[PDB]
DNA sequence: TTAGGGGGGGGGA
DNA sequence: CCCCCCGGCCCCCCCGGC
DNA sequence: CCCCCCCCCCTTTTTTCGGGGGGGCCGGGGGG
């Protein structure tokens, strides 16, 4: 119990990250070093990307002797993180050559103490590396705002088609039932900052992403108050949720033409 | 960490790494590469322009072939040697209707996003290997039809691989994949790679009983490897010394099938003293247990077609043939007592003596020509299609006849026949009205009078009779028909 | 009394592989295998009562020694074992990151296997192949034909045979000195006999007559152990004069309390293994025998049905 | 486009919808210039559903000629669920019903959002309902009607209504036992609406099936109160009244 | 002893 | 007031000797 | 090269009660 300590000092903090990618990807290969926590997975249909990034400024203690690298299943760890207060410290420990972590849940008001053992899963893949690209298209909205076109349109089509052109965003579905055209342009308040949709166009786009993937996606609304989605011709849309220190990536694969 | 050889299973250490690595069906995987790196060509023509292959009218492929000969392994490795992503599913993961329709229908026509950040012109796209396809269940819900349905509208390339391709679940694929069969290898083909492996694992093989391995596992290569890795533990040497043994100690016990089994019944060998003390009843009885659906129909098809060589002095064939005909009756009696409200099952034992055991034994010998599969089946399809047809008429006709079902087929079809049918061949196009008149009074319908012309048989068939009318004048009987109003009967609501 | 003692089956169960009698072949194999290593996925077949649970256990224990606790998956028929706890438990502990010797893999213990449905065999294809190299599958059934093709080509085949009367025997004597029990000769054989290759039978039955009569003899040994009623059958089919047969069905069946369709079910057992006699006359026999099987589903199990039986028998035969 | 009804908080429309959406599917809306009429039946011909909506509950129902927006009530769901309860609905509909135009507008954010559905030819053949002076009249809060019903529904499949002097009874007889619920015509000033009326002329005692009771009680989502009328001789009609419409639930007694 | 007929693939005058 | 979770009817397919 | 021989593999699908398994909505409850 020395090699790698981890202390939340807010156990809800991890529980919701987690909570972020549990529906689209089951087991993640997490990347300590004395650095932070990086983890990237990709789904069974391995057309999303999840990329997480958590940095020594979200931890009120994080030591790191030297990197260390483990498998989890975030259904066993989702299980795990229920257990605990969300007012409580969260402490995570682990060894050299760890079979299984341990979670500490330390209340400070109460006496109690709450240690847990995740057995660690050996997973085989690749680091991905991904490379800064110069997306010509770059729109931050509210995440509420998204998250409720989102929904509003997979329920009539399986697919939606986002197009940004000069000072307009449309979000078009398309089904046996019906269509559904949804319509935002950029808007800035100076008594209300939070709500201002934001439009950065350099090449009009137009994607079309599968409504499954999307609404994985909106579930890290819950992380952060804004998203940030970066738009290209023929490559992954980006869907950034930033955190304190860190943030979750989404890099979702578009539709064939 | 990392594994080393030894610890490795010898089918996964010695496992196949390049195509030309691959023992047997070298012209099935020669047309699955041919068929997949030509996909994009036949998508530009919108898969309709058939090559010299004729693979071009096909957007998925379907390999078969019995377990254990590489058909997995080629298809991991066409895919690989194209330079495409690989979206494999299988029997561990869930493939049901909603799950398929969530999952792999958005992969059929979505990038890869592992491809995109890889990176060959086919990288970016996916091909989806289904495996062990034949073991989905479910007629609806299963997904088998919804897989179907997406071989039909895949915009990428994708292969099922199956074990069992001839079974009612894998209807739907009957004709929307390329099939590619995979036969059990040679022993030649493998001659040199178990060789490779013997003399790789350090222990000595005879060439000679390499034949007797091969046919020991029914042509399974994993199996044959399994086999070399447990013996050589503590038998270091395979020969003829102790080859029988081996074979019979690791002897596959595959249940066989309907013509095999019928086959094998029907032989007069087996019903001799020494066929009799060699293969017994027990081991009859049990061949019966393979398939207990279908054996009794087999028998019953392929009893009178036989030159048998079990007759008793002094009895003739068809006595042979009568008490076999007699015992197929009594079993027949006996599964109308199983398949009963009681379930009665314990009595399946009996119906396998009654049904196949004894009657064969009484005809067993040489087969008398080619081993037929039962037409019961398809006979009683075409009985219940007729008798509902039959019910329809009736019920149609109902309000204006005193008879039954039967009596209708059999009393008044015959007059009808003179007053729907046969005027029309002695009054030509004059005779329209007093048809649709009579039609009219019994409440019948044009696909009644179809029905109707379609019952009667031997001397009276009407398929040549009603096609020699002149065009014209069922071209007219149609029009009137078609532009008057009829009574109706059975007012449905 | 409140208290019971502990089985012999139990007490003197082998606990290593040098503890196990018949299959001298396979024991050595098996015990080649724990030395080395490299246990490969493996079905052992065999009839009930011969030591392949027994045998599945010894292995196991011997090659993960203290690891035992993480490295087994045990699962029977009396736990669940559908297509989800397959996709889920299964594939959880084949992908568990867990640290062994050298050449020690993790073992996934299937009893009675043979009770599985064809979705969860079909399921376990994939994750037997994709997690070889950390994970090993032992199945143990009864009915080798009931695991799916696909199965056994990655599974090596163990059948093991009858126990022989001398295995038997030696067992049963180291037992008898390990316990101070007091036997005769014919009453080692009377129990032997009873046991008809069936260890745990042997057992059992050894131990019952020692606690409720003390000396292990033939009156003793057949007080507790009635004499095998298929034997009866046989011999009152193989019986010359229909007066012998129905003599034999009236004094030792009938009266002994044997149900008629119990009768019935064993006349044609006995019947289609009686090599001895002509295939064919086996075969009338045998629907002889359905046709009475048959009246007494319909509810006449009486006397007379299985008396006309016999006389239509001894007809056939005449 | 000569019909447009406006709707200022489309949940109105929605709550509709959820008034008949489960005893029936496919619906034709007969838009006249009065306004909205709609008649549907059960798969087992035991329970009608007949909905009527004037132009006074409509917004700016505007209607020109005659129109028959057959729509499925399953995707009329869906579209409805998208939009904030309080945006306005402007449903538009054109010369040839091939689609319908839900049309989301709110204010606060100055966004429109339209959604559209496929129109569905349906074989319906409206009856026009005649009026019969029906026995007793009764009419109490849908949440108390709502409560017997279900109540009743468990301890048997028939509830059996007996109405007589100054007294309404439901009884529910089974195996496991029996339930009887009695309440007395009684009004309130402090709160008008929780009063139970009776209009009495002769006794009456109908029994009527639990489960199509249930699928009635569904309606209390537009109205808060009930009011049922019942003859010996004729069906008996569950009414719920909304603004300027009313929505009417016929079904048979059994025996 | 090989049910008849079609498909695969190594050998070769 | 509304969303997520997860236990409880309903439904449909497959065996059935030893 | 066509020809020869041998070997392997395909022909094809109906149903009475009870139990067990597996998937899918539904609705009650808790929670924010
Ligand atoms: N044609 C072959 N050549 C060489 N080795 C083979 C061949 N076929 C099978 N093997 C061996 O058997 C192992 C498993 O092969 P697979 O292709 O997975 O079996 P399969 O043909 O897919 O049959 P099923 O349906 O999976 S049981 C391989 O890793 C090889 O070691
Ligand atoms: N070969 C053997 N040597 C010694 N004791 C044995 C042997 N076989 C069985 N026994 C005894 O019989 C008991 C039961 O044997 P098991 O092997 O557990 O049963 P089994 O062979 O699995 O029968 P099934 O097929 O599971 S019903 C053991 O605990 C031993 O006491
Ligand atoms: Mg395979
Ligand atoms: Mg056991």
């Amino acid at each position: 119990a020395s090699m790698l300590e981890a202390k939340f000092e807010e156990a809800s903090l991890f529980k919701r990250i987690i909570d972020g990618f549990k529906d689209c990807v089951q087991l993640v290969n997490f990347q300590c070093k004395e650095d932070g926590i990086i983890a990237q997975a990709v789904d069974d249909s391995r057309v999303l990307l999840v990329s997480l990034e958590i940095g020594v400024e979200a931890f009120q203690e994080y030591r790191c002797d030297h990197p260390v690298t483990l498998g989890m299943d975030l259904t066993s760890l989702s299980k795990i993180l229920r257990c605990g207060n969300n007012t409580d410290t969260l402490t995570l420990i682990a060894d050299n050559t760890p079979d299984s972590i341990i979670l500490l849940f330390e209340d400070t008001k109460k006496d109690r103490i709450a240690e847990y053992s995740l057995k660690l899963m050996d997973i085989d893949a690749d680091f991905l590396k991904i490379e800064e690209l110069q997306y010509d298209s770059t729109l931050s909205l509210p995440s509420s705002e998204f998250s409720k076109i989102v929904r509003d349109l997979s329920q009539l089509s399986d697919s939606i088609n986002i197009m940004i052109t000069k000072e307009t965003i449309k979000f078009v579905a398309d089904g046996d039932i019906g269509s559904g055209s949804v319509i935002i342009k950029p808007f800035v308040d100076m008594e209300h900052p939070e709500t201002s949709i934001k439009l950065e166009m350099d090449q009009p786009v137009d994607l079309t992403f599968g409504a499954k993937y999307l609404l994985d996606i909106i579930k890290g609304s819950s992380l952060s108050d804004r998203v940030g989605i970066r738009l290209s011709s023929e490559a992954p849309a980006l869907f950034q949720f930033d955190l304190k220190s860190g943030f979750l990536q989404f890099f979702l694969a578009p539709k064939f033409n | 960490n990392v594994v080393r050889e030894e610890d490795k299973l010898w089918t996964v250490k010695y496992a196949p790494t390049n195509l030309q690595q691959v023992c047997g069906n070298k012209g099935s995987v020669m047309k699955l590469k041919n068929w997949l790196a030509n996909w994009e060509n036949s998508k530009k023509n919108s898969f309709k322009h058939a090559g010299k292959d004729g693979s071009g009218v096909f957007r998925a492929a379907m390999l078969y072939g019995p377990p254990g000969i590489g058909k997995t392994t080629a298809a991991h490795l066409v895919a690989q040697e194209l330079g495409y992503d690989i979206l494999e599913q299988n029997a561990s993961d869930v493939r049901s209707k909603t799950l398929l329709n969530a999952g792999v229908k958005n992969a059929l026509d979505n990038m890869s996003v592992v491809g995109y950040f890889k990176h060959n012109l086919n990288g970016k796209h996916f091909v989806i290997i289904m495996d062990e396809v034949d073991g989905m269940s479910g007629g609806d819900r299963g997904g088998v039809g919804q897989l179907a349905q997406f071989c039909r509208k895949t915009s990428t390339p994708l292969i099922l691989i199956c074990n069992e391709r001839n079974l009612p679940k894998m209807r739907p694929f009957d004709r929307v994949c390329l099939d590619i069969q995979f036969r059990r290898p040679d022993a030649n083909s493998i001659k040199s790679r178990l060789m490779t492996i013997a003399i790789r694992e350090k222990f000595k093989l005879d060439p000679n009983v390499i034949d007797r391995l091969i046919q020991t596992t029914r042509g399974d290569i994993r199996q044959v490897i399994n086999l070399l890795s447990t013996i050589s533990t503590t038998t270091k040497t395979i020969n003829h010394e102790n080859i029988n043994e081996i074979s019979k100690a690791w002897e596959k016990n595959i249940a066989l099938k309907p013509f095999d089994i019928a086959h094998k019944m029907l032989d007069g060998q087996i019903y001799s003293d020494i066929g009799s003390r060699n293969f017994t009843l027990n081991d009859k009885i049990a061949l019966y247990f393979d398939d207990f659906d279908f054996t009794p129909l087999m028998i019953q098809e392929n009893y009178l077609s036989t030159r048998p060589s079990v007759l008793k002095p002094g009895q003739s064939h068809l006595e042979a043939v009568a008490e076999a005909a007699n015992c197929i009756s009594l079993g027949d009696i006996v599964e109308k007592k199983i398949r009963s409200s009681e379930q009665l099952w314990s009595l399946l034992p009996l119906h396998a003596v009654l049904s196949s055991v004894y009657p064969a034994s009484k005809v067993a010998g040489h087969m008398a020509g080619r081993i037929n599969f039962t037409a019961w089946l398809g006979q009683n399809s075409k009985s219940a299609k007729y008798y509902r047809l039959l019910q329809e008429i009736h019920y149609h006709t109902r309000l204006g006849t005193s008879t039954d079902k039967i009596g209708l087929r059999l009393d008044y079809l015959p007059t009808f026949r003179k007053r729907l049918l046969d005027p029309f061949l002695k009054q030509g196009a004059d005779a329209i009205s007093s048809v649709i008149e009579v039609m009219d009074d019994y409440y019948l319908t044009k696909e009644d009078w179809d029905s109707i012309m379609e019952f009667f048989v031997g001397p009276d068939v009407t398929t040549a009779i009603i096609k020699k009318i002149p065009a014209t004048v069922k071209s007219g009987f149609t029009r009137k028909y078609n532009s008057m109003t009829h009574p109706v009967a059975i007012y449905r609501t | 009394t409140l208290s019971l003692q502990l089985p012999w089956v139990e007490k003197y169960r082998p606990q290593v592989l040098s503890d196990i009698v018949g299959n001298k072949e396979t024991i050595d194999r098996l015990q080649q295998i724990a030395k080395d290593g490299n246990m490969p996925h493996m079905i052992i077949s065999g009839m009930p009562g011969i030591g392949k649970t027994t045998s599945v256990h010894c292995l196991a224990h011997e090659l993960l020694g203290r690891s035992y606790a993480d490295g087994v998956l045990e699962l029977n028929a009396s736990d669940d074992r559908g297509i989800d706890v397959v996709r889920n438990q299964i594939k959880h502990f084949a992908q568990k990151k867990l640290h062994l010797p050298p050449g020690k893999h993790k073992i996934v213990i299937l009893d009675e296997a043979d009770s599985m449905t064809a979705g969860a065999q079909q399921a376990l294809r994939r994750t037997m192949e994709l997690y070889s190299n950390s994970t090993r599958f032992a199945f143990a059934c009864n009915q080798s034909n009931k695991i799916i093709e696909p199965l056994q080509s990655r599974c090596a085949i163990l059948r093991y045979s009858k126990l022989s009367d001398e295995d038997v025997l030696k067992r049963l004597l180291q037992i008898i000195k390990l316990e101070d029990v007091k036997y005769t000769n014919d009453g080692l054989e009377a129990i032997i006999f009873t046991a008809e290759g069936d260890m745990r039978q042997a057992i059992n039955n050894l131990q019952s007559t020692v606690a409720g009569h003390g000396l292990v003899n033939a009156d003793n040994v057949f007080k507790i152990v009635d004499s095998p009623h298929p034997l009866i059958v046989k011999k009152m089919l193989l019986a010359s004069n229909l007066e012998d047969s129905i003599q034999i069905l009236r004094t030792d069946l009938w009266k002994k309390g044997y149900s008629s369709i119990d009768i019935v079910t064993t006349s044609f057992r006995v019947t289609k293994n009686l090599a001895q006699v002509k295939e064919s006359v086996r075969l009338e026999m045998i629907k002889e025998i359905g046709l009475t099987h048959m009246r007494i589903l319909e509810g006449v199990g009486t006397y007379l049905q299985l008396a006309s039986m016999l006389a239509k028998i001894h007809k056939l035969n005449n």
